[PDB]
Protein backbone atom coordinates (compact mmCIF):
# COMPACT_ATOMS: atom_id res chain seq x y z
CA UNK A 1 0.00 0.00 0.00
CA UNK A 2 3.00 2.34 0.25
CA UNK A 3 6.21 2.13 -1.74
CA UNK A 4 8.54 4.83 -0.37
CA UNK A 5 9.91 7.54 -2.63
CA UNK A 6 13.55 6.85 -1.74
CA UNK A 7 13.41 3.66 -3.84
CA UNK A 8 12.42 5.41 -7.08
CA UNK A 9 15.04 5.52 -9.82
CA UNK A 10 15.41 9.32 -9.79
CA UNK A 11 16.17 9.26 -6.06
CA UNK A 12 18.57 6.37 -6.64
CA UNK A 13 20.48 8.22 -9.37
CA UNK A 14 20.68 11.43 -7.33
CA UNK A 15 21.87 9.43 -4.30
CA UNK A 16 24.47 7.55 -6.37
CA UNK A 17 25.78 10.93 -7.53
CA UNK A 18 26.34 11.96 -3.89
CA UNK A 19 27.61 8.61 -2.62
CA UNK A 20 28.03 7.83 1.06
CA UNK A 21 28.39 11.45 2.13
CA UNK A 22 26.74 12.90 5.24
CA UNK A 23 26.17 16.63 5.58
CA UNK A 24 26.78 18.52 8.81
CA UNK A 25 25.21 21.73 10.08
CA UNK A 26 28.25 22.88 12.08
CA UNK A 27 31.11 21.51 9.98
CA UNK A 28 32.03 20.40 6.42
CA UNK A 29 30.52 17.09 5.26
CA UNK A 30 32.14 13.76 6.04
CA UNK A 31 32.55 10.37 4.36
CA UNK A 32 30.40 7.67 5.94
CA UNK A 33 32.10 4.42 7.06
CA UNK A 34 35.75 5.34 6.37
CA UNK A 35 37.11 1.83 7.03
CA UNK A 36 34.99 -0.35 4.76
CA UNK A 37 35.31 2.19 1.93
CA UNK A 38 39.05 2.73 2.62
CA UNK A 39 39.20 6.51 2.95
CA UNK A 40 42.66 7.54 4.23
CA UNK A 41 43.02 9.19 7.61
CA UNK A 42 44.16 12.50 6.14
CA UNK A 43 40.88 12.94 4.25
CA UNK A 44 37.74 13.63 6.29
CA UNK A 45 35.23 14.57 3.59
CA UNK A 46 34.83 15.44 -0.10
CA UNK A 47 34.74 19.23 0.27
CA UNK A 48 37.75 19.17 2.59
CA UNK A 49 39.63 16.91 0.16
CA UNK A 50 40.01 19.53 -2.64
CA UNK A 51 41.60 17.18 -5.22
CA UNK A 52 44.99 18.16 -6.63
CA UNK B 1 53.91 62.41 42.54
CA UNK B 2 55.44 61.62 39.15
CA UNK B 3 59.03 60.97 40.25
CA UNK B 4 57.69 58.57 42.90
CA UNK B 5 56.06 56.69 40.03
CA UNK B 6 59.49 56.81 38.38
CA UNK B 7 61.01 55.78 41.72
CA UNK B 8 58.59 52.84 41.75
CA UNK B 9 59.84 51.94 38.27
CA UNK B 10 63.43 52.24 39.55
CA UNK B 11 62.55 49.87 42.41
CA UNK B 12 61.13 47.56 39.73
CA UNK B 13 64.52 47.80 38.01
CA UNK B 14 66.50 47.17 41.20
CA UNK B 15 64.70 44.74 43.54
CA UNK B 16 63.84 41.33 42.02
CA UNK B 17 61.35 40.55 44.80
CA UNK B 18 59.42 43.79 44.21
CA UNK B 19 59.59 43.03 40.47
CA UNK B 20 58.04 39.60 41.09
CA UNK B 21 55.39 41.06 43.40
CA UNK B 22 54.37 43.69 40.85
CA UNK B 23 54.38 40.98 38.16
CA UNK B 24 51.97 39.02 40.36
CA UNK B 25 49.86 42.18 40.70
CA UNK B 26 49.86 42.48 36.89
CA UNK B 27 48.70 38.85 36.69
CA UNK B 28 45.94 39.60 39.21
CA UNK B 29 44.79 42.63 37.21
CA UNK B 30 44.81 40.72 33.91
CA UNK B 31 42.60 37.99 35.38
CA UNK B 32 40.07 40.71 36.22
CA UNK B 33 39.63 41.46 32.50
CA UNK B 34 38.78 37.80 31.82
CA UNK B 35 35.02 37.40 31.20
CA UNK B 36 33.08 35.58 33.89
CA UNK B 37 31.48 32.16 33.61
CA UNK B 38 28.31 31.97 31.53
CA UNK B 39 25.84 29.07 31.52
CA UNK B 40 25.22 27.02 28.39
CA UNK B 41 21.78 25.46 28.32
CA UNK B 42 19.38 24.01 25.80
CA UNK B 43 16.32 21.78 25.63
CA UNK B 44 15.25 20.63 22.19
CA UNK B 45 13.43 17.64 20.77
CA UNK B 46 14.54 15.37 17.94
CA UNK B 47 11.92 14.04 15.52
CA UNK B 48 12.09 11.68 12.55
CA UNK B 49 11.88 13.27 9.11
CA UNK B 50 8.79 12.04 7.29
CA UNK B 51 10.17 12.93 3.83
CA UNK B 52 13.87 12.76 2.95
CA UNK B 53 15.97 14.16 0.11
CA UNK B 54 18.94 12.45 -1.60
CA UNK B 55 21.88 12.52 0.75
CA UNK B 56 19.57 11.67 3.65
CA UNK B 57 18.59 8.24 4.91
CA UNK B 58 14.96 7.21 5.24
CA UNK B 59 13.75 6.08 8.71
CA UNK B 60 17.09 6.98 10.33
CA UNK B 61 17.17 10.76 9.67
CA UNK B 62 16.08 13.32 12.26
CA UNK B 63 15.50 17.08 12.24
CA UNK B 64 17.66 17.97 15.25
CA UNK B 65 20.93 16.18 15.95
CA UNK B 66 22.99 15.84 19.12
CA UNK B 67 26.32 17.63 18.70
CA UNK B 68 29.24 16.23 20.69
CA UNK B 69 32.96 17.12 20.73
CA UNK B 70 35.69 14.61 20.01
CA UNK B 71 38.53 13.59 22.36
CA UNK B 72 36.43 14.58 25.38
CA UNK B 73 35.07 12.52 28.26
CA UNK B 74 31.29 12.90 28.00
CA UNK B 75 28.72 11.77 30.58
CA UNK B 76 25.38 10.69 29.09
CA UNK B 77 22.46 10.57 31.54
CA UNK B 78 19.65 8.48 30.06
CA UNK B 79 16.06 8.48 31.34
CA UNK B 80 12.48 8.35 30.12
CA UNK B 81 9.12 9.96 30.85
CA UNK B 82 6.36 7.45 30.10
CA UNK B 83 7.58 3.99 28.97
CA UNK B 84 10.83 2.13 28.43
CA UNK B 85 13.09 3.25 25.58
CA UNK B 86 16.66 2.36 24.65
CA UNK B 87 19.22 4.84 23.32
CA UNK B 88 21.29 2.83 20.83
CA UNK B 89 24.10 4.14 18.64
CA UNK B 90 25.76 1.04 17.12
CA UNK B 91 28.76 2.94 15.76
CA UNK B 92 29.68 4.32 19.19
CA UNK B 93 29.09 1.11 21.15
CA UNK B 94 26.44 2.61 23.43
CA UNK B 95 23.09 0.91 24.01
CA UNK B 96 21.47 1.61 27.36
CA UNK B 97 17.79 1.54 28.27
CA UNK B 98 15.86 4.65 29.26
CA UNK B 99 13.87 3.79 32.39
CA UNK B 100 11.32 6.17 33.99
CA UNK B 101 12.70 7.09 37.42
CA UNK B 102 16.26 5.93 36.73
CA UNK B 103 19.28 8.01 35.73
CA UNK B 104 21.68 5.68 33.91
CA UNK B 105 25.10 7.17 33.20
CA UNK B 106 27.36 6.42 30.23
CA UNK B 107 30.98 7.50 29.89
CA UNK B 108 31.81 8.06 26.23
CA UNK B 109 34.74 9.44 24.23
CA UNK B 110 34.68 9.64 20.43
CA UNK B 111 37.82 9.10 18.32
CA UNK B 112 36.80 10.60 14.97
CA UNK B 113 34.38 13.15 13.57
CA UNK B 114 31.36 12.04 11.60
CA UNK B 115 27.63 11.44 11.59
CA UNK B 116 26.48 8.36 13.49
CA UNK B 117 23.01 6.84 13.23
CA UNK B 118 20.87 4.80 15.59
CA UNK B 119 17.36 3.71 16.50
CA UNK B 120 15.45 2.99 19.68
CA UNK B 121 15.94 -0.57 20.89
CA UNK B 122 13.11 -1.24 23.34
CA UNK B 123 9.49 -1.84 22.30
CA UNK B 124 7.43 1.18 23.28
CA UNK B 125 4.27 1.36 21.19
CA UNK B 126 2.88 1.61 17.68
CA UNK B 127 5.61 3.99 16.47
CA UNK B 128 8.58 2.12 17.91
CA UNK B 129 10.12 1.98 14.41
CA UNK B 130 10.19 5.76 14.05
CA UNK B 131 12.45 7.08 16.81
CA UNK B 132 15.89 7.38 15.23
CA UNK B 133 19.06 8.79 16.74
CA UNK B 134 21.66 10.93 14.96
CA UNK B 135 24.88 12.08 16.64
CA UNK B 136 27.07 14.71 14.97
CA UNK B 137 30.69 14.78 16.13
CA UNK B 138 32.88 17.86 15.67
CA UNK B 139 36.29 18.97 16.94
CA UNK B 140 36.53 20.35 20.50
CA UNK B 141 37.81 23.80 19.46
CA UNK B 142 34.88 24.23 17.08
CA UNK B 143 32.56 22.99 19.83
CA UNK B 144 33.92 25.43 22.40
CA UNK B 145 34.22 28.44 20.09
CA UNK B 146 31.24 28.24 17.70
CA UNK B 147 28.55 25.76 18.74
CA UNK B 148 28.23 26.79 22.39
CA UNK B 149 27.83 30.41 21.31
CA UNK B 150 24.42 29.42 19.91
CA UNK B 151 23.16 28.82 23.47
CA UNK B 152 24.33 31.98 25.26
CA UNK B 153 21.33 34.10 26.23
CA UNK C 1 42.21 -17.34 7.91
CA UNK C 2 39.48 -15.49 9.83
CA UNK C 3 41.95 -14.08 12.36
CA UNK C 4 44.24 -13.11 9.46
CA UNK C 5 41.43 -11.05 7.90
CA UNK C 6 40.71 -9.46 11.30
CA UNK C 7 44.38 -8.55 11.81
CA UNK C 8 44.48 -7.02 8.31
CA UNK C 9 41.46 -4.84 9.10
CA UNK C 10 42.96 -3.78 12.45
CA UNK C 11 46.20 -2.85 10.65
CA UNK C 12 44.26 -0.56 8.31
CA UNK C 13 42.46 1.04 11.27
CA UNK C 14 45.76 1.67 13.08
CA UNK C 15 47.22 3.28 9.95
CA UNK C 16 44.06 5.40 9.58
CA UNK C 17 44.31 6.77 13.11
CA UNK C 18 48.06 7.36 12.73
CA UNK C 19 47.42 9.41 9.57
CA UNK C 20 44.67 11.34 11.38
CA UNK C 21 47.05 12.18 14.22
CA UNK C 22 49.66 13.25 11.63
CA UNK C 23 47.12 15.62 10.08
CA UNK C 24 45.82 16.91 13.43
CA UNK C 25 49.35 17.74 14.56
CA UNK C 26 49.69 20.07 11.56
CA UNK C 27 46.88 22.56 12.27
CA UNK C 28 47.78 22.92 15.94
CA UNK C 29 51.38 23.84 15.08
CA UNK C 30 50.17 26.54 12.66
CA UNK C 31 47.73 27.77 15.33
CA UNK C 32 50.56 28.27 17.82
CA UNK C 33 52.62 29.85 15.04
CA UNK C 34 49.84 32.39 14.43
CA UNK C 35 49.63 32.94 18.20
CA UNK C 36 53.37 33.67 18.29
CA UNK C 37 52.93 36.04 15.34
CA UNK C 38 50.23 37.94 17.26
CA UNK C 39 52.55 37.94 20.29
CA UNK C 40 55.35 39.44 18.17
CA UNK C 41 52.91 42.08 16.95
CA UNK C 42 51.75 42.91 20.49
CA UNK C 43 55.42 43.08 21.50
CA UNK C 44 56.10 45.99 19.14
CA UNK C 45 52.66 47.42 19.94
CA UNK C 46 53.84 48.17 23.49
CA UNK C 47 57.36 49.24 22.47
CA UNK C 48 56.59 51.80 19.73
CA UNK D 1 35.21 -10.49 28.63
CA UNK D 2 35.37 -9.72 32.35
CA UNK D 3 38.13 -7.20 31.63
CA UNK D 4 35.97 -5.51 28.99
CA UNK D 5 33.01 -5.34 31.40
CA UNK D 6 35.03 -3.59 34.12
CA UNK D 7 36.39 -1.07 31.59
CA UNK D 8 32.94 0.39 30.87
CA UNK D 9 33.45 2.98 33.61
CA UNK D 10 35.98 5.52 32.32
CA UNK D 11 35.71 8.27 34.93
CA UNK D 12 39.51 8.62 35.34
CA UNK D 13 39.54 12.00 33.58
CA UNK D 14 37.97 15.41 34.05
CA UNK D 15 34.50 15.15 32.49
CA UNK D 16 33.88 17.78 29.86
CA UNK D 17 30.20 17.58 29.01
CA UNK D 18 26.93 16.23 30.39
CA UNK D 19 23.93 15.50 28.17
CA UNK D 20 20.56 14.42 29.55
CA UNK D 21 18.77 12.10 27.14
CA UNK D 22 15.01 11.66 27.63
CA UNK D 23 12.93 9.12 25.72
CA UNK D 24 9.31 10.01 24.99
CA UNK D 25 6.48 8.67 22.82
CA UNK D 26 7.63 9.01 20.17
CA UNK D 27 10.78 11.17 20.05
CA UNK D 28 14.01 12.01 21.83
CA UNK D 29 14.85 15.05 23.95
CA UNK D 30 18.34 16.35 24.70
CA UNK D 31 19.29 18.66 27.57
CA UNK D 32 22.38 20.42 28.88
CA UNK D 33 23.22 22.88 31.65
CA UNK D 34 26.96 23.51 32.06
CA UNK D 35 29.19 26.54 32.59
CA UNK D 36 31.71 28.03 30.15
CA UNK D 37 34.73 29.75 31.67
CA UNK D 38 37.71 31.33 29.95
CA UNK D 39 41.37 31.15 30.98
CA UNK D 40 44.31 33.23 29.77
CA UNK D 41 46.36 30.93 27.55
CA UNK D 42 49.99 30.93 28.81
CA UNK D 43 49.75 34.17 30.83
CA UNK D 44 53.40 34.23 31.96
CA UNK D 45 54.55 35.34 28.51
CA UNK D 46 52.08 38.23 28.80
CA UNK D 47 53.36 38.75 32.35
CA UNK D 48 56.92 39.11 31.03
CA UNK D 49 55.73 41.30 28.15
CA UNK D 50 54.07 43.64 30.66
CA UNK D 51 57.22 43.47 32.82
CA UNK D 52 59.43 44.66 29.96
CA UNK D 53 56.77 47.21 29.00
CA UNK D 54 56.93 48.70 32.52
CA UNK D 55 60.69 48.46 33.06
CA UNK D 56 61.30 51.00 30.27
CA UNK E 1 57.31 65.66 47.34
CA UNK E 2 56.99 62.28 49.09
CA UNK E 3 59.64 60.01 47.57
CA UNK E 4 59.91 56.22 47.81
CA UNK E 5 62.18 56.56 50.86
CA UNK E 6 59.37 58.44 52.67
CA UNK E 7 56.14 56.87 51.37
CA UNK E 8 54.06 54.57 53.55
CA UNK E 9 52.74 51.10 52.65
CA UNK E 10 49.20 52.09 51.63
CA UNK E 11 50.31 54.95 49.36
CA UNK E 12 52.86 52.61 47.75
CA UNK E 13 50.12 50.00 47.25
CA UNK E 14 47.88 52.59 45.58
CA UNK E 15 50.80 53.69 43.40
CA UNK E 16 51.44 50.05 42.42
CA UNK E 17 47.74 49.68 41.57
CA UNK E 18 47.80 52.84 39.42
CA UNK E 19 51.01 51.73 37.66
CA UNK E 20 49.63 48.27 36.86
CA UNK E 21 46.15 49.45 35.81
CA UNK E 22 47.31 52.30 33.54
CA UNK E 23 49.19 49.82 31.31
CA UNK E 24 46.97 46.75 31.51
CA UNK E 25 44.04 48.89 30.34
CA UNK E 26 46.09 49.48 27.19
CA UNK E 27 47.13 45.82 26.92
CA UNK E 28 43.88 43.98 27.67
CA UNK E 29 41.28 46.74 27.55
CA UNK E 30 39.17 48.31 30.26
CA UNK E 31 36.57 45.55 29.80
CA UNK E 32 38.72 42.84 28.25
CA UNK E 33 37.52 42.65 24.64
CA UNK E 34 41.09 42.33 23.35
CA UNK E 35 42.13 39.00 24.92
CA UNK E 36 39.94 36.84 22.65
CA UNK E 37 43.00 35.47 20.85
CA UNK E 38 44.77 34.75 24.18
CA UNK E 39 41.80 33.10 25.93
CA UNK E 40 41.21 29.35 26.22
CA UNK E 41 37.58 28.25 26.68
CA UNK E 42 36.82 25.37 29.01
CA UNK E 43 33.53 23.74 29.99
CA UNK E 44 32.68 22.91 33.61
CA UNK E 45 30.35 20.04 34.52
CA UNK E 46 29.46 18.08 37.64
CA UNK E 47 32.48 16.28 39.16
CA UNK E 48 32.55 12.59 39.97
CA UNK E 49 31.25 11.96 43.48
CA UNK E 50 32.92 8.91 45.08
CA UNK E 51 29.81 8.39 47.25
CA UNK E 52 27.74 7.39 44.18
CA UNK E 53 29.41 4.45 42.43
CA UNK E 54 26.57 2.77 40.52
CA UNK E 55 25.41 3.40 36.96
CA UNK E 56 22.03 4.66 38.22
CA UNK E 57 22.78 8.25 39.23
CA UNK E 58 19.40 9.42 40.54
CA UNK E 59 20.62 9.53 44.15
CA UNK E 60 23.53 11.82 43.19
CA UNK E 61 20.97 14.21 41.65
CA UNK E 62 18.76 14.09 44.76
CA UNK E 63 21.58 14.52 47.29
CA UNK E 64 23.09 17.45 45.37
CA UNK E 65 19.66 19.11 45.09
CA UNK E 66 19.23 18.74 48.85
CA UNK E 67 22.77 19.91 49.67
CA UNK E 68 22.03 23.10 47.73
CA UNK E 69 19.12 24.04 49.98
CA UNK E 70 21.04 22.94 53.08
CA UNK E 71 23.87 25.29 52.05
CA UNK E 72 21.31 28.01 51.35
CA UNK E 73 19.86 27.61 54.84
CA UNK E 74 23.15 27.36 56.74
CA UNK E 75 25.85 29.40 54.96
CA UNK E 76 23.87 32.30 53.49
CA UNK E 77 22.74 32.68 49.89
CA UNK E 78 25.89 33.93 48.11
CA UNK E 79 28.47 31.50 49.49
CA UNK E 80 30.66 29.86 46.81
CA UNK E 81 29.90 26.34 48.07
CA UNK E 82 26.17 26.92 47.58
CA UNK E 83 26.78 27.99 43.97
CA UNK E 84 28.92 24.86 43.55
CA UNK E 85 26.01 22.71 44.77
CA UNK E 86 23.57 24.59 42.52
CA UNK E 87 25.68 24.13 39.39
CA UNK E 88 26.25 20.52 40.48
CA UNK E 89 22.56 19.61 40.62
CA UNK E 90 21.74 21.67 37.50
CA UNK E 91 24.41 19.68 35.65
CA UNK E 92 22.91 16.32 36.68
CA UNK E 93 19.18 16.57 37.18
CA UNK E 94 16.64 16.70 34.33
CA UNK E 95 14.64 19.92 34.27
CA UNK E 96 11.33 18.08 34.69
CA UNK E 97 12.63 16.42 37.88
CA UNK E 98 13.78 19.77 39.31
CA UNK E 99 10.53 21.61 38.53
CA UNK E 100 8.57 18.74 40.08
CA UNK E 101 10.75 19.12 43.16
CA UNK E 102 10.07 22.85 43.52
CA UNK E 103 6.35 22.30 43.08
CA UNK E 104 6.54 19.69 45.85
CA UNK E 105 8.51 22.18 47.98
CA UNK E 106 5.97 24.94 47.31
CA UNK E 107 3.01 22.65 48.08
CA UNK E 108 4.72 21.73 51.37
CA UNK E 109 5.34 18.09 50.43
CA UNK E 110 9.13 18.10 50.87
CA UNK E 111 10.39 15.79 53.61
CA UNK E 112 13.63 17.71 54.19
CA UNK E 113 14.20 19.40 57.54
CA UNK E 114 14.98 22.81 56.01
CA UNK F 1 -6.46 -14.99 76.52
CA UNK F 2 -4.70 -12.04 74.89
CA UNK F 3 -6.70 -12.47 71.68
CA UNK F 4 -9.96 -12.48 73.65
CA UNK F 5 -8.72 -9.32 75.37
CA UNK F 6 -7.92 -7.83 71.95
CA UNK F 7 -11.42 -8.61 70.64
CA UNK F 8 -12.80 -6.27 73.36
CA UNK F 9 -10.28 -3.41 72.96
CA UNK F 10 -10.89 -3.25 69.21
CA UNK F 11 -12.69 -0.49 67.29
CA UNK F 12 -12.89 1.92 70.25
CA UNK F 13 -9.62 3.87 69.99
CA UNK F 14 -9.33 6.61 67.38
CA UNK F 15 -6.62 8.31 65.35
CA UNK F 16 -6.91 11.87 64.03
CA UNK F 17 -3.55 11.99 62.25
CA UNK F 18 -4.30 13.26 58.75
CA UNK F 19 -1.57 12.52 56.21
CA UNK F 20 -0.45 15.11 53.63
CA UNK F 21 -1.17 14.10 50.02
CA UNK F 22 2.33 12.97 49.10
CA UNK F 23 2.78 11.62 45.54
CA UNK F 24 3.28 8.10 46.92
CA UNK F 25 0.04 8.32 48.93
CA UNK F 26 -3.35 7.35 47.46
CA UNK F 27 -2.26 6.32 43.97
CA UNK F 28 -5.03 6.88 41.41
CA UNK F 29 -3.48 5.82 38.09
CA UNK F 30 -7.06 4.80 37.18
CA UNK F 31 -10.14 6.63 38.54
CA UNK F 32 -11.36 5.05 41.75
CA UNK F 33 -11.42 1.35 42.63
CA UNK F 34 -13.39 -1.58 41.14
CA UNK F 35 -15.79 -1.49 44.12
CA UNK F 36 -16.08 2.26 44.80
CA UNK F 37 -14.07 5.36 45.62
CA UNK F 38 -12.30 4.62 48.90
CA UNK F 39 -10.25 1.54 49.66
CA UNK F 40 -11.74 -1.75 50.73
CA UNK F 41 -12.02 -2.25 54.52
CA UNK F 42 -11.40 1.48 54.88
CA UNK F 43 -13.86 3.10 57.22
CA UNK F 44 -11.97 6.32 57.66
CA UNK F 45 -9.54 7.64 55.06
CA UNK F 46 -6.63 9.41 56.74
CA UNK F 47 -4.90 11.26 53.90
CA UNK F 48 -5.74 14.95 53.56
CA UNK F 49 -8.29 15.54 50.80
CA UNK F 50 -8.04 19.32 51.21
CA UNK F 51 -4.39 20.29 51.24
CA UNK F 52 -4.04 23.34 52.24
CA UNK G 1 28.43 5.06 10.87
CA UNK G 2 25.47 3.77 8.84
CA UNK G 3 24.46 0.27 7.70
CA UNK G 4 25.22 -0.83 4.15
CA UNK G 5 23.45 -3.12 1.65
CA UNK G 6 24.20 -6.86 1.85
CA UNK G 7 26.31 -6.25 4.97
CA UNK G 8 27.56 -9.26 6.93
CA UNK G 9 29.50 -8.02 9.96
CA UNK G 10 29.26 -4.96 12.22
CA UNK G 11 29.37 -1.27 11.35
CA UNK G 12 32.55 0.81 11.60
CA UNK G 13 33.43 2.29 14.97
CA UNK G 14 34.33 5.64 16.51
CA UNK G 15 35.07 4.63 20.12
CA UNK G 16 37.76 2.33 21.45
CA UNK G 17 35.13 0.45 23.47
CA UNK G 18 33.08 -0.55 20.41
CA UNK G 19 36.26 -1.71 18.67
CA UNK G 20 37.19 -3.76 21.74
CA UNK G 21 33.73 -5.37 21.69
CA UNK G 22 34.16 -6.30 18.02
CA UNK G 23 37.65 -7.66 18.76
CA UNK G 24 36.23 -9.84 21.54
CA UNK G 25 33.52 -11.11 19.19
CA UNK G 26 36.07 -12.06 16.53
CA UNK G 27 38.19 -13.80 19.17
CA UNK G 28 35.16 -15.90 20.15
CA UNK H 1 42.83 -18.25 44.59
CA UNK H 2 45.42 -17.23 47.19
CA UNK H 3 47.97 -16.38 44.49
CA UNK H 4 45.34 -14.41 42.54
CA UNK H 5 44.71 -12.34 45.67
CA UNK H 6 48.45 -11.77 46.13
CA UNK H 7 48.86 -10.75 42.48
CA UNK H 8 45.99 -8.28 42.82
CA UNK H 9 47.64 -6.73 45.89
CA UNK H 10 50.96 -6.43 44.03
CA UNK H 11 49.14 -4.73 41.14
CA UNK H 12 47.77 -2.19 43.61
CA UNK H 13 51.25 -1.58 45.07
CA UNK H 14 52.70 -1.03 41.58
CA UNK H 15 49.90 1.40 40.69
CA UNK H 16 50.50 3.24 43.99
CA UNK H 17 54.19 3.70 43.29
CA UNK H 18 53.52 4.73 39.67
CA UNK H 19 51.09 7.43 40.82
CA UNK H 20 53.59 8.51 43.49
CA UNK H 21 56.25 8.91 40.80
CA UNK H 22 53.75 10.86 38.66
CA UNK H 23 53.29 13.23 41.59
CA UNK H 24 57.03 13.40 42.39
CA UNK H 25 57.94 14.45 38.85
CA UNK H 26 55.74 17.55 39.16
CA UNK H 27 57.40 19.28 42.14
CA UNK H 28 60.92 18.99 40.76
CA UNK H 29 59.95 20.31 37.33
CA UNK H 30 58.57 23.46 38.97
CA UNK H 31 61.76 23.61 41.05
CA UNK H 32 64.04 23.76 38.00
CA UNK H 33 61.61 26.15 36.30
CA UNK H 34 61.93 28.45 39.32
CA UNK H 35 65.71 28.06 39.14
CA UNK H 36 65.62 29.06 35.46
CA UNK H 37 63.48 32.08 36.39
CA UNK H 38 66.12 33.09 38.94
CA UNK H 39 68.75 32.57 36.24
CA UNK H 40 66.74 34.84 33.91
CA UNK H 41 66.65 37.45 36.66
CA UNK H 42 70.40 37.26 37.38
CA UNK H 43 71.00 37.41 33.61
CA UNK H 44 69.55 40.92 33.42
CA UNK H 45 71.05 41.77 36.82
CA UNK H 46 74.49 41.68 35.16
CA UNK H 47 73.21 43.14 31.86
CA UNK H 48 71.41 46.25 33.16
MG1 LIG I 1 15.44 -4.81 25.74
Amino acid sequence: TYRPESLSKEFLEEQAKIGEVAQRMNAPPVYLNPFTNRIPGSILGPEDAKPE
Amino acid sequence: MSESKDQLKEKLKADPSFRAELKDRIKNALLSKVPASVPISYNFDSYMLTEVQPGQLRVLEVDERLVLPTNTLIRLLVTASDVLHSWAVPALGVKMDAVPGRLNQVWMSINREGVFYGQCSELCGANHSFMPIVVEAISPRQFLTEYVKKWIS
Amino acid sequence: AWKTWHWNEKRYIAQYYADMARREAREDAARKSALADKYKQLEEELLS
Amino acid sequence: SLTLIYSLDQHTERPGLTVKIIGRQWYWSYEMHDHLQHKLLDPDRLVGIAEKALVK
Amino acid sequence: KPTLESLSADELEELKNEVVSEVVDKIAGEDGTKLADFLEPELITAPYDPRFPNRNQARHCFVRFNEYYKCLYERGEEHPRCQFYQKAYQSLCPSEWVESWQELREKGLWTGKY
Amino acid sequence: AFMLYDFAVGLEEEHHVTIPPYPWMRIRRLPGMPWGQDGLFEGHPRVATTWP
Amino acid sequence: DSPQPWQLLFQDTATSTAQAMIDLHHDI
